Parts: C-alpha cells; sequence; structure tokens
C-alpha cells in the first residue's frame, strides 16, 4: 500500500524554525519526486518546492529560497522540509506530494502509473502565545437528544490553542453519521469545538461510544466515554 | 510566475446536472518539448487535494469517467457530466510546465438540493464542567438543507444575547445538507440561578419554530 504520513501539528515561535516529516510506505523514496505545497487556511495553494530523491537538483520557489531546506532519509523513507525565520504569514497547513515513478498499490482508487499521492497535512502555527490543551466534556444522549428513534451524543472540546485538534469515534471504527464541527474562537482567544454522532437509541444500552481527541501541539490524547444520563 | 485564474466564482448546481469549471493562464501552457501539462485537483472539505486530471484530457486512474478535461492554449475547462453529492468541494488547476508551479484560486462547487428541516437536540452541561466552574449548553441542528438557519437561546423565557457561539458544517458529501452547533456558555453561578434552559430554532423546512428545552435539575 502507498501510504504518505506526516508529522503532527506544531506550534513555533516567530523567528524560529519548523521541521515537518513526510514518510513513504509501500514504495522506496527512490526515483520518486517529493513536492512541498503550502495552503493558507481558507486560502490558495502555494508550491514551496520540489526535491529530487536520486540527488537531482531541487528547486525552491523564489519566495522560500533563503528559508527552506529539504532533506531525505532514504533508510526511513522520510523526506524533510525545514522553514526558518518563521513569520506570522507562515501559519498554514503544509503538504508533501509524492509525485514520482509508479505508486503500484491501489489505495482505494488505484493510483497505478500515476504519480501523485498527497500527505494528510501538517498544521503549523507561528505564535508567541502559550499552548493550551483542550478540555473534553461529554454531550450525553437523553430524551432531549432523541428524534424518531435516533439519539444524538457527542464531545465538547473546549478552550484549546492552537487550532489543530482531531476527533475520532470508537478509535476510528465509527464514521457513519458523525459531524465534527469547525472550531469557534472564544473571546479569550482560545478555540472550542464539538463533535456529535447520531446512533440508534435502542442501541444506547448495548453499544459503547468513545470519542478520541488528539491535540498534538498540547501533547494531549484523551478518550472520553459518552454514556446516557439525567435530562 | 504563470498566473492561474478560475473563471467560475461559485456554483450552485442541481444533482445529476452537469458542471464545468474554467481555468485561464496568462501565458501558454505548452512546454519547451511540445506538450501541455495542466492538472486538475479536487479537495473535499478538510482533506488533502487529490489529482483528477493531467495534461488536459488525461484522466488519472480511479478517477470517475464523469470527469473530463479539455483545454486550448491559455483556456482550460474541467467538466462533470453528472454531479453527485460526493463531488462537493473545491476544484483547483495546477501547472507543471513551468517553475514555479502555479495554482488557481480555486472554485467552490456547492449542491442544490430539496429543502430539509433540521432536527433539534439540546444537551445540558456536564458535572465535570460545573466543577471546573463553567457551564456550557449545546443546541444541535442536524441535517438541514437550506444553509440559512436561526437559533435563539432563552433562559427562563429570557432571551439571551452574547455568551453564544456557533459553527456550521461544510456541505455533507452524502446528504448534501448542513448541520449547525450553537453553545451558550455561562458561569456555574449564572447557570444555577435559573430553571429552564431552551433553544428555539427557526428554519425554512420548519413550519413553525421548534423549541427544545430542559430544567436544570442541577446539571
Amino acid at each position: 500500500q502507498v501510504r504518505v504520513v506526516q508529522s503532527g501539528a506544531e506550534v513555533k515561535n516567530p523567528g524560529a524554525s519548523v521541521k515537518v516529516s513526510c514518510k513513504v510506505s509501500g514504495y522506496t523514496l527512490t526515483e520518486l519526486s517529493i513536492h512541498w505545497v503550502r495552503q493558507a487556511p481558507g486560502n490558495g495553494l502555494e508550491w514551496m518546492g520540489g526535491f529530487d530523491p536520486e540527488d537531482g537538483e531541487t528547486i525552491y520557489a523564489q519566495k522560500f529560497q533563503g528559508r527552506v531546506t529539504m532533506t531525505e532519509d532514504t533508510s526511513t523513507d522520510t523526506a524533510y522540509m525545514e522553514l526558518s525565520s518563521l513569520r506570522s504569514d507562515d501559519t498554514a497547513v503544509y503538504y508533501c506530494a509524492t509525485a514520482g515513478a509508479i505508486t503500484g498499490t491501489p489505495r482505494n482508487f488505484y493510483y497505478y502509473y500515476g504519480m501523485d499521492v498527497w500527505g494528510q497535512g501538517t498544521t503549523v502555527t507561528v505564535s508567541s502565545a502559550s499552548t493550551k490543551g483542550p478540555s473534553v466534556f461529554p454531550l450525553a444522549p437523553s430524551s432531549k437528544s432523541t428524534s424518531g428513534g435516533t439519539a444524538a451524543l457527542g464531545c465538547l472540546v473546549k478552550d484549546y490553542f492552537p487550532e489543530p485538534v482531531t476527533v475520532s469515534w470508537n478509535s476510528g471504527a465509527l464514521t457513519s453519521g458523525v459531524h465534527t464541527f469547525p472550531a469557534v474562537l472564544q473571546s479569550s482567544g482560545l478555540y472550542s469545538l464539538s463533535s456529535v454522532v447520531t446512533v440508534p437509541s435502542s442501541s444506547l444500552g448495548t453499544q459503547t461510544y468513545i470519542c478520541n481527541v488528539n491535540h498534538k501541539p498540547s501533547n494531549t490524547k484523551v478518550d472520553k466515554k459518552v454514556e446516557p444520563k439525567s435530562c | 510566475d504563470i498566473v492561474m485564474t478560475q473563471t467560475p466564482l461559485s456554483s450552485p448546481v442541481t444533482l445529476g446536472q452537469p458542471a464545468s469549471i474554467s481555468c485561464r493562464s496568462s501565458q501558454s501552457l505548452v512546454h519547451s518539448d511540445g506538450n501541455t501539462y495542466l492538472s486538475w485537483l479536487q479537495q473535499r472539505p478538510g482533506q488533502p487535494p487529490r489529482l483528477l486530471i493531467y495534461k488536459i484530457s488525461n484522466r488519472f486512474s480511479g478517477v470517475p469517467d464523469r470527469f473530463s478535461g479539455s483545454g486550448a492554449g491559455t483556456d482550460f475547462t474541467l467538466k462533470i457530466s453528472r454531479v453527485e453529492a460526493e463531488d462537493v468541494g473545491v476544484y483547483y488547476c495546477m501547472q507543471v510546465t513551468q517553475f514555479p508551479y502555479t495554482f488557481g484560486q480555486g472554485t467552490k462547487l456547492e449542491i442544490k438540493r430539496t429543502v430539509a428541516a433540521p432536527s433539534v437536540f439540546i444537551f445540558p452541561p456536564s458535572d465535570e464542567q460545573l466543577k471546573s466552574g463553567t457551564a456550557s449548553v449545546v443546541c444541535l441542528l442536524n441535517n438541514f438543507y437550506p444553509r440559512e438557519a436561526k437559533v435563539q437561546w432563552k433562559v427562563d423565557n429570557a432571551l439571551q444575547s452574547g455568551n453564544s457561539q456557533e459553527s456550521v458544517t461544510e456541505q455533507d458529501s452524502k446528504d448534501s445538507t448542513y448541520s449547525l452547533s450553537s453553545t451558550l456558555t455561562l458561569s456555574k453561578a449564572d447557570y444555577e440561578k435559573h430553571k429552564v434552559y431552551a433553544c428555539e430554532v427557526t428554519h425554512q423546512g420548519l413550519s413553525s419554530p421548534v423549541t427544545k428545552s430542559f430544567n436544570r435539575g442541577e446539571c
């Protein structure tokens, strides 16, 4: 299987450097070109540069020439991007695209002779502010949570900073009927978010629903079991 | 740097109906060899971009036949014969002919669907949160089609202003609907000083404003 995995989200201070990893699975990082593309949230895609795996020349965009360095660890199959002297304009999601050779593996729809596969993305926030872990509370199902036989439950991820928080359900086993809402910014300057899911109320007694929240910048992994109670 | 601009700004289209996005380049996309390297990528909400077309007509493997691409010189067009709920998203056009590679500003493809009234759910504050000192109440508006929706937090029949924050989902890739989440946050003290917490929702699919309420009961 052709699998591209990237570093967790990171928060860096202005003037500092940021490093993100692109690890390739299922195919050697040889004769496979690596590209780095930056996406400002809710903005356009900016191609930072390309790196040739078999030592070909690596071209950097005029914008990021002085600040970006690209390197490869062929042994671990991981490419690295490093952007220095970070400025607030650099807060964005960073992607590495494996645009080379033949992927070979299907990966759901088979990439085959095609070259491009894209990383999941690494959110990088440039800010002097203090990192704060999220607070996870349950949104318990109730008679106030049921409609036409279906009940609704969830998790409230409150007061976290910076932005990237990932929520999964039953370790990823539950995705049908799931809604992870975009985060809101409290006056405090901290983000809050909610993730809900609709399930058969008849099942409420037999099934176990657990929400998995990861806030990589804070280094927090929480698993909160949502169980029905009260009103 | 070669410029890439997508002619369609935003597009509300009926299901099963065709669609076509245009890309315009300031300079010729023909390379020094004699080819033209133009790519089309689709990004679903909160997802990495997936490459659908290369050159202009070359369709990537595993890419639906519904997608097609045709361009000439500086103009290029991506066409979806029929539109499905899974196509919602943002379409971008990339050029690999000249360094630095360029991307279009993107174009959002939305979906016209029949009206759907939301389902309203009210969630009270957890005891753990009360221990932390605060109290958040959440009103959930699930699977409503018209994006426009109204939410009103009422505490003991008293309408509130402020202390509320809400978010709307990106268009569903299955339903093509929308979901809303509104949280009213109060201090533990404010929360205990009252009895009934309710949220009244008004939407087009709703004949009359639906109100979901509860009594504190100390939680």
